[PDB]
């Protein structure tokens, strides 16, 4: 009660001054939820899916995939991502090939940050095929 | 707690009248009753015989066996559902199955 | 007999390690022999 | 109670585990249904393909 | 030697029932790192301590009539 | 004093009648269909396996599946001879602890001889944990295999102790009943105390789980 | 701290490759407006 | 005396739950689809009204059956009966 | 001489239940630090409360087991 | 006496079980909040609990053993 | 009586492998909760609870061996 | 006489290594949780592991030594 969330890609914007009592976020360290008066935080994001629950019977399952959750002081949230798609633009079938190819360059990868940065690949790929 | 033990007794109040309603069902069977009291006895001889001992806890396993009668008129749905749930396939097998047959013909 | 054939596939699978009663058995026979010792000393 | 000796009910044990595995044994999996929908589909395939091959 | 018998076996059994006020303390005392993350506070938050807080001293309630079982 | 509870003597028997129709009997109880749609009583026994056998599959991913299909008639059996017996007068195979010495030993010693018969060497190379330290080798292999050998007994012994743990209750709480000829208002708290531990009771399907998966642990950790 | 620190990398050297993963899984309606953002045009010019 | 037993279970299965289907049968699995569950009814009260999917009545007879056979070992150890009749 | 024998090994055994009457005060305390966290209590957060419930009384009543047989 | 001795002999040693009737409620209360904060169980983050109760009540009955084999 | 004392000494001797029971309930539950914010397991953070559950062992059947040192 | 007061307290001392069992899982335990986050291991994490592993048991040896003090 008496919150505001606001939802926006560098393009669009899904929610301006609009809340509804509970935000689901996939953050970097963990997870959490939004009670409308959380304790504020300042915490960046992973891949992984935002359902926020609006009041309107049903929820609304969007899946960001880097951005910035800042809860403050005031009962007020501002969620801004880069890339936040929903469901049905996306294709689970490519997403099943794009897994095992990036594991198979994991041992063929001879320096340690190259090495580092295919770590980096595949966890986006594996919580891109459990969302769906 | 104060607004919960009313919360009983109002159903102290109401359990005292729904017995009270079901007695008017027995009052029904003044007359035309004569199954129970031909078997009324067995259970009269046979508790003059033996059958006390420690088992107040016969009772209580075939208590919360009567609660579970309740949850079972919706397990009609869920066996029930099962069972409708496994029919739409089949048929959405035999159409698919005569649509890919009939066009490659 | 066919409480045999119906299951004979599973049994030479797996009883290969899992019809090692033989440790049962003598985990079992050496268990007889001191209860039948301690009620001869009674 | 503390009971002894033992000669008793584990041979009496095995002979049970001829009964289990025949009943549960004859269950059925109602994911190899959606298995045998898939090779249909790409024999009929195959052959309008043999059927193209008949053409071309 | 009965007076003697009896106490010693009461005393020692009501041991026991102090051994699920540590728990208790976990119960009651972890309501607080939740409710400071998040304010939603007669949801179930609440009442799971009450899940917590009678089940806890369920096992603390449990012993003593086994002490009274033995002053007797 | 107010409320004087009561108490009586009486021996607690664990008798040994006729058992070779007792282990038969819940066989009886799950019939089997030759048809294609079955008739709404099996049809919910068909359902209830297909649950649990998608969580002893999911774990393993092998060529050591073929192990599994015995493992869901190991957790049938055991599932029911423990719920059985919460009837008025009915008798439990698994509170003696004389089969359950043979439903570990059969089973633990067919987990070690399956690694045995394939790898031969990194079986129990497995006792190797890490990129091994000098001070604590003789520490180890001293400890880790002294907690091998306790797993058959740890396994059987945690079955037969608290099914007849639950067993005592029953009577105990139930036999106070009998003798509370005192002020009747206890009576029904010793009853309704009753009535919940024998809902706790069907935890006895819960121990169910905890044998037939710390059975899973014990084999897909060495195979 | 991660695999990604500890190794030499920043954030936005994160950001960039679990971005581009999910233009990769879109199908061929939604690829344009992943070929609308791209921004790959900047150049690079420092004096030595 | 085995195609005796044998025949109990098969009448006593086919009429009072839950007589299957698998044609030669087809007929004699809607049999058991209004079931005999109305005339296993009458012997409770009425209560146990929910047993036209999960039918309690099929099952809870075998199982009333089984207590009062092991009734009847119990009574040597536990006579306790004195020289008379109870209330 | 061993009647106060059957009531010492009785009441030294009923207080090895004391652990258990914490170790369950433990995972319900544990429970709302994970719930409040995280809002999805009919998920499987709620089925690990239980099984951990039934574990850890299942070694909680069998040391009562060893109780009565000392008695009886 | 041999007798008397044993059955407070075998009341001490009951109490060995309450190191391990409590230390497997903190290792299922500690995947309650490992499960709430990460949603990746099926992998080592519940194998590794089991894991942790298999060498825990490994010492549970360890001590009841010894209390057996000092009565009979 | 000198064998009574025998008996009744190796009754408390094994309560000190209690110990071992709920120290170790937690060092295997502190591998669930500090797994999951960091996978990198086949580093030495596996490495260090085999050092803590050992370690932590050494003191479990040191306290076992006492009461075998103490009847013999 | 003099071995049964000797018997008994030799055992009834040595339960309190118990408590050191329990005070040094937390050690391996919460350094599992405290290396997690931050990778700086060969920095003062280990240096404050030994000094912590390397304290406790010096509450349980003192009474160790004491315990063997009793019997002679």
């Amino acid at each position: 009660g008496q919150m505001s969330f606001t939802f926006a890609s560098p393009t669009q914007v899904f929610f301006n001054g609009a809340n509804v009592r509970q935000v689901d976020v996939p953050t970097q360290t963990g997870a959490f939820g939004i009670l409308a008066s959380h304790v504020p935080t300042l915490q960046v994001l992973r891949p992984g899916l935002v359902v926020v629950h609006a009041e309107d019977g049903t929820t609304s399952k969007y899946f960001v995939s880097s951005g910035s959750v800042t809860v403050n002081a005031d009962s007020s949230v501002q969620l801004l991502a880069e890339e936040a798609v929903t469901l049905d633009m996306l294709d689970p079938g490519v997403a099943k090939a794009n897994l095992e190819k990036a594991q198979s360059e994991l041992l063929g990868a001879a320096d340690e940050a190259s090495r580092a940065e295919i770590q980096i690949r595949i966890e986006a790929n594996e919580a891109l095929v459990k969302a769906l | 707690p104060p607004l919960p033990e009313h919360g009983g007794k109002v159903r102290l109040g109401l359990i005292p009248e729904e017995f009270f309603q079901f007695l008017y069902p027995k009052t029904g069977v003044t007359g035309p009753y004569v199954l129970g009291t031909g078997l009324i006895l067995y259970l009269l001889s046979k508790e003059i015989y033996v059958i006390t001992a420690e088992t107040f806890s016969a009772i209580s396993t075939i208590g919360v066996l009567v609660y579970i009668v309740k949850k079972y008129g919706a397990s009609i749905g869920a066996f029930a559902d099962k069972l409708n749930e496994q029919k739409i396939a089949q048929l959405e097998e035999v159409k698919q199955a005569s649509i890919k047959q009939i066009q490659d013909a | 007999q066919f409480q045999f054939t119906g299951i004979k596939k599973y049994f030479n699978s797996y009883t290969l390690t899992g019809r090692m009663n033989c440790v049962l058995a003598t985990y079992g026979g050496i268990a007889l022999l001191v209860l039948y010792f301690k009620l001869r000393s009674k | 109670d503390t009971s002894t000796w033992f000669i008793t009910i584990t041979s009496m044990i095995m002979t049970l585990f001829i009964l289990f595995q025949l009943k549960i044994s004859n269950y059925s999996y109602p994911a190899s249904p959606e298995s045998i929908e898939l090779k249909t589909q790409k024999h009929s395939t195959p052959w309008e393909m043999k059927w193209t091959k008949i053409y071309l | 030697i009965d007076t003697a018998a009896k106490f010693i076996g009461a005393g020692a059994a009501t041991v026991g029932v102090a051994g699920s006020g540590a728990g208790i303390g976990t119960v009651f005392g972890s309501m607080i790192i939740g409710y400071a993350r998040n304010p939603s506070l007669k949801q179930q938050l609440f009442s799971y301590a009450i899940l917590g807080f009678a089940l806890s001293e369920a096992m603390g309630l449990f012993c003593l009539m086994v002490a009274f079982l033995i002053l007797f | 004093n107010e409320n004087l509870f009561a108490s009586f003597i009486a021996p607690t028997m664990m008798g040994l009648p006729i058992v070779t129709l007792i282990i038969m009997f819940p066989s009886l109880l799950f019939p089997t269909p030759k048809r294609l749609i079955n008739n709404r009583t099996i049809s919910i026994q068909q359902w209830l396996i297909q649950l649990t056998s998608k969580q002893m599959m999911a774990i393993h991913n092998q060529k050591g599946q073929t192990w599994s299909l015995m493992l869901m008639s190991l957790i049938m059996f055991i599932g029911s001879t423990n719920i059985l017996g919460l009837l008025p007068h009915s008798f439990t195979p698994t509170t003696q602890l004389s089969m359950n010495l043979g439903m570990a030993i059969p089973l633990w010693s067919a987990t070690v001889f399956t690694g045995f018969r394939y790898k031969t060497k990194t079986s129990l190379a497995h006792f190797l944990p890490q990129g091994t330290p000098a001070l604590l080798i003789p520490m180890l292999v001293i400890i880790e295999t002294i907690s091998l050998f306790i797993q058959p007994v740890a396994l059987a012994v945690r079955l037969t102790a608290n099914i007849t743990a639950g067993h005592l209750l029953i009577h105990l709480i139930g036999g106070a009943t009998l003798a509370l000829l005192n002020i009747n208002t206890m009576t029904a708290f010793i009853t309704f105390t009753i009535l919940i531990l024998l809902t706790i009771l069907e935890f006895a399907v819960a121990l169910i789980q905890a044998y037939v998966f710390t059975l899973l642990v014990s084999l897909y950790l060495h195979d | 701290v991660a695999y990604w620190r500890q190794a030499g990398l920043s954030y936005i050297r994160y950001s960039q490759i679990c971005a581009k993963a999910v233009r990769d899984a879109l199908k061929a309606e939604f690829k344009a407006n992943a070929e609308k953002t791209s921004g790959s045009n900047v150049k690079i010019v420092k004096v030595k | 005396a085995s195609v005796v037993p044998l025949k109990d279970r098969r009448l006593l299965e086919v009429k009072l739950g839950e007589l299957p289907s698998w044609i030669l049968m087809r007929d004699f699995t809607p049999s058991g689809i209004a079931g005999a569950f109305q005339r296993g009814y009458y012997r409770y009260y009425n209560k146990y009204v929910n047993v036209k999917k999960g039918s309690v009545a099929g099952l809870s007879m075998v199982l009333a059956a089984y207590v009062v056979f092991n009734y009847c070992r119990s009574y040597k150890e536990l006579k306790h009966e004195r020289l008379r009749k109870y209330h």
